[PDB]
């Protein structure tokens, strides 16, 4: 017997035992996050150690088949997924070292706190407190305080920890022959073997940097327009031809510009549509909404949601006594088991997002016939994109109208037009500069371009230079401001941030195309149209299956991320910005600082 | 007036693992066929080679009843020329087979909230199954080239899996339980008619 069917034989085992065990650890972890008692912690963590000491034997096991003797590529996907899953390269002191990193980190992130000068007693945490200060405060001052203190208390002890986290993630990386922990985050987007659709993990930075350049004269005239907006608004705080200053940017980070709508509307006597009101004066309640959003999928050819769906989700808030994570998610527990937990409420809001979260269950059911570990997004990317481009139809006018929650005597302007798509490109544009930065820079240290001494000196030359934004203090090296982020400090890849911004509208422009959509890209809803849902579904049935650029061909016809549809979605706004910003200055100098 | 006894092999207490599934010989009695329908809307009744349609009017040889219990998703795989790991390793019908499968979702019986791990069914054997054949052999499946000595290891599985059978489980993954009815005509006097 050769060593390939000695891999399949070893799989089809792996499929089965790891099914039941990850159904266990699943369904123990979600009657944590429903009902919150010591005991279900317990039964999560014994569940969840077993399921992680499973994946390591296996891990192991898998290794001793060799892939250079494997031809069936769908075999050697999975064989290299379980074999690249296993740390066992670097040593138990090491791995024990980097595990002891991570949970410091983590846990300096979720439990520091920050305490007004003045009082002692009276001390904040990054949430709800800092943040609350960051998406709604106008005092400068206090937000300034806000930044600052989170950055100089929280950011300095993640220094010699992260400093430390990096030397050891190239450690393992580079024994897993990997150039650098960059290289390895890279290798999600690789495909190798597949003629005419492969792609090189080194591709990544250039196709990244190629769009990115695309994407820089829309968000300077977004930049440029927010900016001479805050400035009526701070007139002694910002330069009309400087970085926007880092503090004022609607959250702890400026990840994202949403809560600067208020101050940057570009008409305010027209009020924007909200059908929260509708929703109450209908007696609607959860489960008409997540009915509602099953009717949508429904009318594009999708099935239904199962049975057991409606059974064992929990739509609602528990209730006082029993106490629950009420962040929206989408659960895969296997075995036909899918679903949703979820505190709605009866708002447009929560409506939008139970469009999302059933777009991952839809995801999700479509690769369940697939085997275990090719059940996932065909990148990680993609995920995200199917759930975004449900709530971006589900939102439109023509959408609500249809359903009964917009009045029909309703009719939109070019102003309401334009209100939206600033207040969409505040979310989805503001974060692609901040989200390419961001990563730009942890690729740079990873690769060693950035040595330890000029860490925070380099991190706000490109925050100055590539995001348009400044530092309200000084920062030696004894910050680590990069750390304060979650994702940074909890070991997450960030790009997939901006992959997916770039996919979802290349997937809802496909979409809507096979819909016959006539009029502006932002307008349309792809319900009814089954030729959209099938265009979509045959993408979704893949998972990890097929190489990510072949999945992206389905849908969109190309092999390559691409820029342009973003860019088609957000052309109304591109030239009302322009026609704005044509007695302001377009770009920024980065050498102004609000500290002179 | 001797009736057959069905109640016994469908009303039975707990069915049988598939791959060492239960054969109820059936003779010398009347088989009230057209009273079969009281269950919880049995979800399969399906005969190949005679009609269910009110053909309760012929006579047999003897009458084989086989059951067992699956999951939903491999209640497909038994009919003629099928394959699976259920029709290849644990239940093979033959190509020309003369009967009827009925099949039934027992959740409520035979899920649990722990996982019942009762049921189990054949993942490795080293050939397919003729017809009506059955293997009940626990002997260690050798997937490599080196020998197993009887115990598991690097190459060498268990050749049994267990459903692990919860009530939360999709109806795919659900637990059903089946009867399959083998009509024989033999060269002898029929003893099963069923008025
Ligand atoms: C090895 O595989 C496991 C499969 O679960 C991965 O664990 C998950 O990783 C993601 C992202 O890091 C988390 O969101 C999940 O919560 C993790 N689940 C667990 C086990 O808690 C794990 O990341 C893989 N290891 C690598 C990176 O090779
Ligand atoms: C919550 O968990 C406890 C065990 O800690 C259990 O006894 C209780 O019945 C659960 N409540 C609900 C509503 O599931
Ligand atoms: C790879 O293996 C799968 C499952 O055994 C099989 O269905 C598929 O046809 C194989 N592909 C090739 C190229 O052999
Ligand atoms: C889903 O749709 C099918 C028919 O397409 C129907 O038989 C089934 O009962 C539906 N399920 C629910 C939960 O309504
Ligand atoms: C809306 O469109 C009309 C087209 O003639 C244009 O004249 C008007 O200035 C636009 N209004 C705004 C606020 O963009
Ligand atoms: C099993 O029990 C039910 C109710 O007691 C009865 O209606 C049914 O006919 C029985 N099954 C058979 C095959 O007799
Ligand atoms: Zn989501």
């Amino acid at each position: 017997s050769t060593i390939e069917e000695q891999a399949k034989t070893f799989l089809d085992k792996f499929n089965h035992e790891a099914e039941d065990l990850f159904y266990q650890s699943s369904l123990a972890s979600w009657n944590y996050n429903t009902n919150i008692t010591e005991e279900n912690v317990q039964n999560m963590n014994n569940a969840g150690d077993k399921w992680s000491a499973f994946l390591k034997e296996q891990s192991t096991l898998a290794q001793m088949y060799p892939l250079q003797e494997i031809q069936n590529l769908t075999v050697k996907l999975q064989l290299q997924a379980l074999q690249q899953n296993g740390s066992s390269v670097l040593s138990e002191d090491k791995s024990k070292r980097l595990n002891t990193i991570l949970n410091t980190m983590s846990t300096i992130y979720s439990t520091g706190k920050v305490c007004n000068p003045d009082n002692p007693q009276e001390c904040l945490l990054l949430e709800p407190g800092l943040n609350e200060i960051m998406a709604n405060s106008l005092d400068y001052n206090e937000r300034l305080w806000a930044w600052e203190s989170w950055r100089s208390e929280v950011g300095k002890q993640l220094r010699p920890l992260y400093e430390e986290y990096v030397v050891l993630k190239n450690e393992m990386a580079r024994a897993n022959h990997y150039e650098d922990y960059g290289d390895y985050w890279r290798g999600d987007y690789e495909v190798n073997g597949v003629d005419g659709y492969d792609y090189s993990r080194g591709q990544l930075i250039e196709d990244v940097e190629h769009t990115f350049e695309e994407i820089k004269p829309l968000y300077e005239h977004l930049h440029a327009y927010v900016r001479a907006k805050l400035m009526n608004a701070y007139p002694s705080y910002i330069s009309p031809i400087g970085c926007l200053p880092a503090h004022l940017l609607g959250d702890m980070w400026g990840r994202f510009w949403t809560n600067l709508y208020s101050l940057t509307v570009p008409f305010g006597q027209k009020p924007n549509i909200d059908v929260t009101d509708a929703m109450v004066d209908q007696a609607w309640d959860a489960q008409r909404i997540f009915k509602e959003a099953e009717k949508f999928f429904v009318s594009v050819g999708l099935p239904n949601m199962t049975q057991g769906f409606w059974e064992n989700s929990m739509l609602t808030d528990p209730g006082n006594v029993q106490k629950a994570v009420c962040h929206p998610t989408a659960w895969d527990l296997g075995k036909g088991d899918f679903r949703i937990l979820m505190c709605t409420k009866v708002t447009m809001d929560d409506f939008l997002t139970a469009h999302h979260e059933m777009g991952h269950i839809q995801y999700d059911m479509a690769y369940a016939a697939q085997p275990f570990l090719l059940r996932n997004g065909a990148n990680e990317g993609f995920h995200e994109a199917v759930g975004e481009i449900m709530s971006l139809s589900a939102a439109t006018p023509k959408h609500l109208k249809s359903i009964g929650l917009l009045s029909p005597d309703f009719q939109e302007d070019n102003e309401t037009e334009i209100n939206f798509l600033l207040k969409q490109a505040l979310t989805i544009v503001g974060t692609l500069p901040f989200t390419y930065m961001l990563e730009k820079w942890r690729w740079m240290v990873f690769k060693g371009e950035i040595p330890k001494d000029q860490w925070m000196k380099k991190w706000w030359e490109m925050k100055r230079e590539i995001v348009g934004v400044v530092e309200p203090v000084p920062h030696d090296e004894t910050y680590c401001d990069p750390a304060s982020l979650f994702h940074v400090s909890n070991d997450y890849s960030f790009i997939r941030y901006y992959t997916r911004t770039l996919y979802q509208f290349q997937f809802q422009e496909a979409l809507c195309q096979a819909a016959k959509h006539e009029g502006p890209l932002h307008k349309c809803d792809i319900s009814n149209s089954t030729e959209a849902g099938q265009k979509l579904f045959n993408m979704l049935r893949l998972g990890k299956s097929e190489p990510w650029t072949l999945a992206l061909e389905n849908v969109v016809g190309a092999k390559n991320m691409n820029v342009r549809p973003l860019l088609n979605y957000f052309e109304p706004l591109f030239t009302w910005l322009k026609d704005q910003n044509k007695n302001s200055f377009v770009g920024w100098s980065t050498d102004w600082s609000p500290y002179a | 007036t001797n009736l057959c006894p069905f109640d016994e092999v469908f009303n039975a207490t707990r069915f049988a693992s598939v791959y060492a599934w239960n054969r109820k010989r059936i003779s010398n009695c009347v088989a009230d066929y057209s009273v079969l329908y009281n269950l919880a809307p049995f979800f399969t009744f399906k005969c190949y080679g005679v009609s269910p349609t009110k053909l309760n009017d012929l006579c047999f040889t003897n009458v084989y009843a086989d059951s067992f219990v699956i999951r939903g998703d491999e209640v497909r795989q038994i009919a003629p020329g099928q394959t699976g790991n259920i029709a290849d390793y644990n239940y093979k019908l033959p190509d020309d087979f003369t009967g009827c499968v009925i099949a039934w979702n027992s959740n409520k019986l035979d899920s649990k909230v722990s996982g019942n791990y009762n049921y189990l069914y054949r993942l490795f054997r080293k050939s397919n199954l003729k017809p009506f054949e059955r293997d009940i052999s626990t002997e260690i499946y050798q997937a490599g080239n080196k020998p197993c000595n009887g115990v598991a290891g690097f190459n060498c599985y268990f050749p049994l899996r267990s459903y692990s059978f919860r009530p939360t489980y999709g109806v795919g993954h659900q637990p059903y339980r089946v009867v399959v009815l083998s009509f024989e005509l033999l060269h002898a006097p029929a003893t099963v008619c069923g008025p």
